[PDB]
């Protein structure tokens, strides 16, 4: 079915590949060629995860884990029962994410709007690819990718962080955390501001963007405006993710694996301004 | 439960949260259904009973406006339900084909909503989108280029007209529209700033959505120094139609 | 964007003529620096 | 072209703002215009209304900051050179464990206690200021209740969990790298905070707020050519921009929000991040002392 | 003397003065209460 | 900075405020007498 | 002294007075309850 | 003349001086009592 | 010298002067209290 | 021009100077008393 | 010589000069205080 | 350009230089006293 | 005349020059004060 | 004669270039100080 | 270009040069005095 206003927009055309073969909707969802491909990749991946779990000890959802290959295989294809399932789930996942971004591009073209959403999703895709492809390749073996498990990839994060002393002292990581915390702050501020203007105090009319500008001024000191806030939010989230990716690229390929991020900062303490 | 029991305060708190969060997701998904409902059933579906979904849409919400006025959402009068479209195939989910001219019909990327035919009044009960000749005290800040005077050119390289005036938003100092004296019919049409490259690439401002002659067909505003919400959607929709239906033979 | 055109051409014409003299004074500095301590030793040493 | 920057920026008079209810004082009159601010957003840099609660909030906060800084200077023998050298490593450390919840000597946590008291009073006064600035314009108080969640996490970190543990020594220090080390040692001392479920939930809601604000910013910038950034007007009188946004997300993932309920989603994700965080912190030590053991007990 | 009020608002200066005095009093009481000699509640430590 | 009426409320408000402040102070003084009978404070330089 | 009520708004003065008094009482009760001599619940330590 | 009259200035200043002086007297009594309880300002070798 | 007030409005000037003088006094009292010789509370150490 | 008169500036300046001076005499009495309680500026060897 | 003030606002230039001078004085005093020889409180060390 | 004409410009500058000089001379006597208390700038081996 | 002042308003291209010169003088003094030879306060170590 | 500064406003680009040049000179000087052979202060170690 | 003209920058730059030169000359005097206190730039043998 359609929203009460949707029929105007469900027009033909705007696809990238395939013509009108897949130019249709299934309920709410637009399909396109990339929608078929995305469901294909997602389902092959989920079935490989289920099979890897069937080979494993437990079905416990928290303990399910698809582990990367042993370091003995380096950057080569591992046997399916000794890490190859991880590589194939990774290929299926990157395929799913890419075809999902492309389906979003097709929807953008069909609606006649900008491509900001697929572009922004490409940043999360890039962070994932950094984690499972770029960083283990730079470090020489697929064993550096994280295991696909709800609580085993947390163990991977813990071990990876503690292998560099304390990961908090990673500078790009500090920048990324600052960006994430500011993104959460700005999301709360923006949501609350719009909800305050739309749902005012009792007996009050719905407030205007001028009131929003005034209260934003009184809080943050100045005003960015209705388009500035969405720009700033996009920028904050994207830069958080980009600096997370940089953070991961510089630890292991650049700073040695058994290195120390706390000790890297001694370059400042050891400046000739104050060292001797 | 007791120190040795399998049940403990942490997981009880977690299940309390799971209940609260399921309730909150239901509430949020319910708030999401204040526009666009009930659903329009497609081909091969019985239309006797309404399609709504598992969180049913809430009761219509009533907003109070400044001048004692009142707006109840959903805005069902904005839907434009029946338009100039025909199904490209009899099965459900098939796309539609514009029967006529999608620039005039307002279909596809060229669709608009039946908004109120009245301008936005902002705060001092005056239209906020006005020509600079009507908003005294504001100025284009010559730090950036000045659009006025530059003749606007289509997408196929044909000059469409000349930029005559810059329309700005009050209380949010921002240029929203360029007024364009059309080529040779003595008519002024609006051009949304995001649909124009006002940079002076060579000498002029360029719009790649429609071609040069199509500037004659841009929906004109009824007044001269104020534009209504309906005309705003109509103009932005005329320009959005070109993103799919113009492609001005530039191959 | 940026600025006007003749502005840009004079910006280049002054930018390069300051960059050149900066390199000149850097070179005359390195000369007597090397006089004080010659760098770039051989695998033998200094 | 896309709306990451403003091509043509118009400039006009300075806006004094909406007149207030008869319960406030005359605001400042700075009202200056910065060019780059207008490049990325709006350009006005005022006028900041600073009433009683704002002034007392800044006074208490600067008392706290003065205490912290003077303690970091004293801990380094007043050397400004050594202060610049060691700055990120300096901190006003919390009281010693031997003192419990008493008022310890100044050099053993009394200064920390006084700085924490004054910082808490500053933050509560700033919260009251947000509440009044919203309700002096007739608006809702959603921003204030979003701020109250961050305040609840901050109180749990510095006050509530130290209370329930019976010792001010549990609380963070006032320093950059030292409070990072406090975070690390807090995770290490109480098992592994990855097995705190409310920590997992707080991370879920932080990632989700980043995801949601990327999605929403990108969506509004994508339909800004149709007037999408005027969200209040698009909610009161739905235009084609918000229709296109709703349709993008409905065709992408099967469901969409409205112009107002998307901001409820945003508010609730951003608020639930520190709410679940505060719960998980209050549980860590008074209720659960080893989170990995708890996780093994469950999964 | 009395002319300090022809330029200072009493409603403003007076409330700022009261806030300042209470903050100073709290600080002094806290400093005394942290020392062992001037603690009047569990007075001397050790 | 005049704010509110003048001796139309200020004097009666001051009357009520003073009597309430006085009731508060009296209750507090009784409370402190009882607290000193329970536990004296201000010990000697050597303790209690 | 009643003239102070020409300067101060009685409403906001009264709300500030109440919040202030309650905060002071809470602070003092907490300080006494954290010490050993004046803890009236479970009494002294040791 | 920023805010106040000139007679109200004198009246407010009179009340201000009386209240400030009463505050100072109460504080001086409090400090005499406090010194009688605990002298501060020890000798350079302690108390 | 009185001309200093022809361009400095006595309100802002005097309020920030008071803030600065109080800040300096606090800093000096804090420094003295940190030393062991001039610690008028708790006396010298050892 | 500070939105303020000229003879009015004379008056404010006179009051400012007398306040500043009473402050400095109180501070000088304070420092004499503090030196008598404990001198500073020791010798290179100490006190 | 004197032509400066036609370009710099004294209301701001003088304030910045005074903040800078106070900051420099504080820095120098603290540097002396950190030394063992020029410390005038607690005097030399060891 | 600042909102100042030439007359107040020069007379302000005169007051500036004279108070600047008074500040310098009192700083100079301060340094003389500080040197009498403890000379700085030791020789290559110390004091 | 030099039109770098035309690109850079001296109202800001002179206060930045001064903050930079101050930073540089501070850095050089700190460097000298950290050396054992060029320290003029507690001058030579060892 | 090259004219291309139309994307980077020469003020921002130039101030960033200058801060980079200054940072670079600082880096090189500090590296030289860190060495033993090229240390013009405190001379060569051991 | 910002909002100034050649009317000021014709000799503003001149007074800037004179001030910068006074700075340089007093600085070289300072360097001479510092060299007299302690020379720098030793030779690899030491000082
Ligand atoms: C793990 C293995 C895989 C499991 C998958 C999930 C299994 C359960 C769901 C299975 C559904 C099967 C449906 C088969 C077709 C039925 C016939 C049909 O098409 O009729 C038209 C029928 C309804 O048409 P309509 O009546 O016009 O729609 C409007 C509604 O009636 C009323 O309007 P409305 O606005 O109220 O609702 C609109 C919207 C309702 O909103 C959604 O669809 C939201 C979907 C996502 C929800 C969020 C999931 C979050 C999960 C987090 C889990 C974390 C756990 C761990 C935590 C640690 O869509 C729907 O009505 C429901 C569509 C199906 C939802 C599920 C889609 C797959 C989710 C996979 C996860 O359309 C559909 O059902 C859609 C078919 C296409 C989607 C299904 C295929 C998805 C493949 C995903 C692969 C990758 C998975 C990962
Ligand atoms: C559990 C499983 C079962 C439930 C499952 C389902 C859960 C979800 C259901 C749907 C929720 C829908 C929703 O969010 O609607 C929002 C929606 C927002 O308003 P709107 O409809 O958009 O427009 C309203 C107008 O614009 C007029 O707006 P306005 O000017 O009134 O301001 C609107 C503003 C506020 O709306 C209000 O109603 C709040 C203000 C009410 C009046 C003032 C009362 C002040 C009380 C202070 C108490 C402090 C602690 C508060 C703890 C709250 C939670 C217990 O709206 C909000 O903030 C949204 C609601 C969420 C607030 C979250 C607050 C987080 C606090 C974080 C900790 C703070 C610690 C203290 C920090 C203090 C500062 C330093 O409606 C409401 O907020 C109404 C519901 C309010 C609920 C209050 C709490 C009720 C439950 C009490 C506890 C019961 C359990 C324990 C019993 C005792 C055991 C011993
Ligand atoms: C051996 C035993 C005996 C055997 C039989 C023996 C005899 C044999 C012969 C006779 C019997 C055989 C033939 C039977 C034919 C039946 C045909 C039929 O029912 O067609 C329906 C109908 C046929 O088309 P239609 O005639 O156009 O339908 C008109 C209706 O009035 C629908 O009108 P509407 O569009 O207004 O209503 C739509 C509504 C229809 O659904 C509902 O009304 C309720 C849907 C939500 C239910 C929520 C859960 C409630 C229960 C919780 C308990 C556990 C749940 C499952 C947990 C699994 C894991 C433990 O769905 C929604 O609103 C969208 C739901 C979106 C869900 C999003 C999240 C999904 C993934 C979550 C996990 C990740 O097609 C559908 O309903 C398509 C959607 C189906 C999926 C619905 C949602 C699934 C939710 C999964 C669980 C999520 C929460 C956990
Ligand atoms: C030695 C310790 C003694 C003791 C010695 C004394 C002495 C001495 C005194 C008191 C006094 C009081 N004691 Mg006692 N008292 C003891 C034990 C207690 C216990 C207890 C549980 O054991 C309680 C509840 C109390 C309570 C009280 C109050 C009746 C009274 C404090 C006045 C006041 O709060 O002003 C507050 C006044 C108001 C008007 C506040 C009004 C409320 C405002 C509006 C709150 C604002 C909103 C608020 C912040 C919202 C909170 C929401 C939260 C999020 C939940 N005492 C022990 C046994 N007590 C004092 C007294 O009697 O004064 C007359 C007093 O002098
Ligand atoms: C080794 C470190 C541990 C770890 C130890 C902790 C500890 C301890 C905590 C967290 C907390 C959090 N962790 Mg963790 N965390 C780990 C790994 C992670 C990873 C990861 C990828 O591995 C992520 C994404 C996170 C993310 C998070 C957040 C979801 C959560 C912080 C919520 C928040 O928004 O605070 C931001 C908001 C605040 C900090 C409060 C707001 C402050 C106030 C309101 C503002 C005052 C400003 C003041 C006025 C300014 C002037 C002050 C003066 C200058 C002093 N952690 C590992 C396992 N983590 C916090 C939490 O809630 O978890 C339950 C927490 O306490
Ligand atoms: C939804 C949860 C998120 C959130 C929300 C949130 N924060 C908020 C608000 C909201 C809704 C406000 O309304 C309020 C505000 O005014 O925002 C502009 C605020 C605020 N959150 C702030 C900070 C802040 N929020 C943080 C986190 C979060 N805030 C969460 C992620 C953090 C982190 C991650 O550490 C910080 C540091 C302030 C900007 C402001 C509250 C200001 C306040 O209480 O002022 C008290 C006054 C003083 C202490 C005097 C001195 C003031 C200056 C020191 C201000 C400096 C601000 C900032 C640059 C500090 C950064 C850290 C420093 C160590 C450098
Ligand atoms: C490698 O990372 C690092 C950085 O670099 C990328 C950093 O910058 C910093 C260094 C940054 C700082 C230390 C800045 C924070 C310092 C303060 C806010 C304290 C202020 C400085 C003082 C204590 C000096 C005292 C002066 C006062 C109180 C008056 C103010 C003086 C002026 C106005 C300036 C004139 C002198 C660190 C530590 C670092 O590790
Ligand atoms: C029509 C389609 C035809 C498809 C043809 C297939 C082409 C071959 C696909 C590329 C496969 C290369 O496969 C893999 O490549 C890497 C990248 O260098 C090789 O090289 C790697 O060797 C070792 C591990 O083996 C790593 O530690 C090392 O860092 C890396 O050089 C691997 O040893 C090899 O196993
Ligand atoms: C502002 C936020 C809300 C207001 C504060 C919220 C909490 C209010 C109620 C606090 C109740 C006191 O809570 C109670 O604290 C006491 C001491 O403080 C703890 O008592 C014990 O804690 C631990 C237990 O190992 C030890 O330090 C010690 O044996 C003892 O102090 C209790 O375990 C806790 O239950
Ligand atoms: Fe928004």
């Amino acid at each position: 079915a359609m929203l009460s206003f949707e029929k105007k927009y469900r027009v033909r055309g705007g696809t990238l590949i395939g013509g009108d073969l897949f130019d249709f909707w299934v309920g709410p969802f637009y399909v396109g060629i990339f929608g078929v491909m995305t469901v294909f990749f997602a389902l092959i991946g989920i079935a490989l995860i289920a099979w890897n779990t069937a080979l494993g000890p437990t079905w416990n959802l928290w303990q399910i884990s698809v582990n990367p290959p042993d370091a003995k295989y380096g950057l080569g294809f591992a046997p399916l029962a000794e890490g190859g399932i991880w590589q194939w789930v990774s290929i299926c996942a990157t395929g799913a994410f890419v075809t999902w971004a492309l389906r979003e591009v097709e929807i953008c073209r069909k609606l006649g709007i900008g491509f900001h959403v697929p572009f922004a999703f490409s940043f999360a895709i890039f962070a994932y690819v950094t984690l499972v492809v770029i960083r283990p390749v730079l470090m020489g073996s697929w064993s550096y990718g994280f295991p696909y498990g709800i609580f085993t990839h947390l163990d991977w994060v813990s071990n990876t962080g503690y292998s560099y002393g304390q990961f908090h002292y990673n500078p790009a990581h500090m920048i990324a955390i600052t960006f994430f915390f500011t993104t959460c702050l700005a999301l709360a501020l923006h949501g609350g501001l719009v909800l305050s203007a739309l749902n005012p105090d009792r007996g009050e009319p719905v407030k205007s963007p001028e009131h929003e500008n005034t209260v934003f001024r009184d809080l943050v000191g100045y005003s960015i405006g209705t388009i500035g806030i969405h720009r700033l939010g996009l920028f904050l989230a994207l830069s958080a993710v980009f600096f997370s990716a940089v953070c991961m690229i510089i630890s292991g390929p650049v700073l040695a694996e058994g290195g120390s991020w706390p000790d890297w900062w001694n370059w400042w303490r050891n400046l000739p301004i104050w060292n001797p | 439960m007791q120190p040795g029991a399998y049940l403990d305060l942490a997981q009880v708190t977690l299940y309390v949260f799971w209940i609260f969060f399921a309730g909150l997701l239901f509430y949020l998904r319910r708030e999401d259904k204040r526009e666009g409902y009930p659903l329009v059933a497609d081909a091969g579906s019985g239309t006797r009973l309404a399609k709504i979904g598992v969180p049913a849409p809430p009761d219509p919400k009533t907003y109070l406006l400044r001048g004692g006025a009142t707006k109840t959402v959903p805005s069902t009068s904005n839907d434009r339900p029946n338009v100039a479209l025909t199904p490209a195939a009899p099965w459900p989910g098939a796309p539609f084909v514009p029967t006529g001219n999608p620039f005039a019909d307002g279909v596809g990327p060229g669709s608009y909503a039946q908004r109120a035919d009245v301008p936005e009044l902002g705060l001092d009960n005056l239209p906020i989108i006005v020509p600079l000749r009507a908003a005294k005290g504001m100025f284009l800040d010559p730090r950036d280029p000045n659009p006025v005077g530059m003749p606007v050119v289509g997408c196929d390289g044909v000059v469409g007209g000349t930029v005559t005036e810059v329309w700005v938003d009050r209380a949010e100092v921002l240029a929203r529209y360029l007024e364009v004296e059309v080529a040779k019919s003595r008519k002024r049409v609006l051009l949304p700033v995001p649909f124009a490259l006002i940079n002076d690439p060579f000498g002029k401002v360029s719009v790649d959505a429609i071609r040069g002659d199509q500037f004659a067909g841009v929906p004109t505003t009824s007044k001269g120094d104020q534009v209504s919400k309906l005309e705003e959607d109509k103009i932005c929709a005329y320009y959005g139609a070109g993103t799919l239906y113009a492609t001005p033979l530039r191959s | 964007s940026g600025l006007s055109e003749a502005e840009a051409k004079e910006f280049h014409s002054i930018f390069v003529t300051s960059f050149f003299l900066f390199i000149v004074v850097a070179v005359v500095a390195h000369i007597l620096a090397w006089m004080w301590r010659p760098w770039l030793p051989k695998a033998t040493g200094y | 072209y896309q709306n990451i920057f403003t091509q043509v920026q118009v400039e006009g008079p300075a806006y004094a703002g909406v007149p207030l209810r008869p319960g406030s004082s005359p605001r400042e009159t700075q009202t200056t215009f910065n060019y780059w601010l207008g490049k990325i957003g709006d350009a006005q840099v005022g006028p900041v209304y600073l009433g009683f609660t704002g002034v007392c909030s800044l006074l208490c906060g600067f008392v706290a900051i003065e205490i912290i800084g003077l303690n970091m200077l004293a801990s380094v023998d007043w050397s400004p050179i050594e202060f610049l050298r060691q700055f990120c490593w300096l901190a006003l450390e919390p009281p010693k464990p031997e003192y419990g919840l008493t008022i310890p000597p100044l050099k053993e946590g009394g200064w920390w206690l006084m700085a924490g008291f004054f910082l808490t009073v500053s933050i509560a006064l700033w919260w009251v200021r947000t509440y009044r600035r919203s309700r002096a314009l007739g608006m809702g108080t959603h921003v204030s209740w979003a701020f109250a969640s961050a305040i609840l996490l901050y109180l749990a970190l510095g006050f509530i969990q130290p209370l329930l543990m019976g010792s001010w020594s549990e609380a963070p220090p006032f320093g950059v790298f030292p409070h990072l080390d406090w975070t690390n040692n807090f995770s290490i001392k109480y098992g592994n905070l990855y097995y705190n479920p409310f920590h997992c939930l707080s991370i879920a809601f932080l990632y989700g707020s980043a995801l949601l604000f990327a999605m929403h910013g990108a969506t509004i910038l994508a339909v800004s050519r149709y007037g999408g950034e005027r969200e209040i007007e698009q909610m009161l009188d739905r235009g084609t921009a918000l229709e296109r946004a709703a349709l993008f997300w409905r065709w992408t993932m099967g469901f969409n929000a409205t112009a107002e309920s998307i901001h409820r989603w945003a508010w609730w994700f951003a608020v639930l991040c520190p709410l679940t965080g505060a719960i998980g912190i209050i549980l860590t030590g008074p209720v659960v002392d080893n989170w990995f053991d708890w996780g093994v007990k469950h999964g | 003397m009395w002319r300090i009020w022809l330029l200072f608002d009493p409603r403003r200066a007076l409330v700022l003065l009261f806030v300042f005095l209470f903050g100073l009093a709290i600080i002094i009481h806290f400093i005394l209460l942290s020392t062992s000699r001037f603690n009047w509640l569990d007075g001397p430590r050790a």
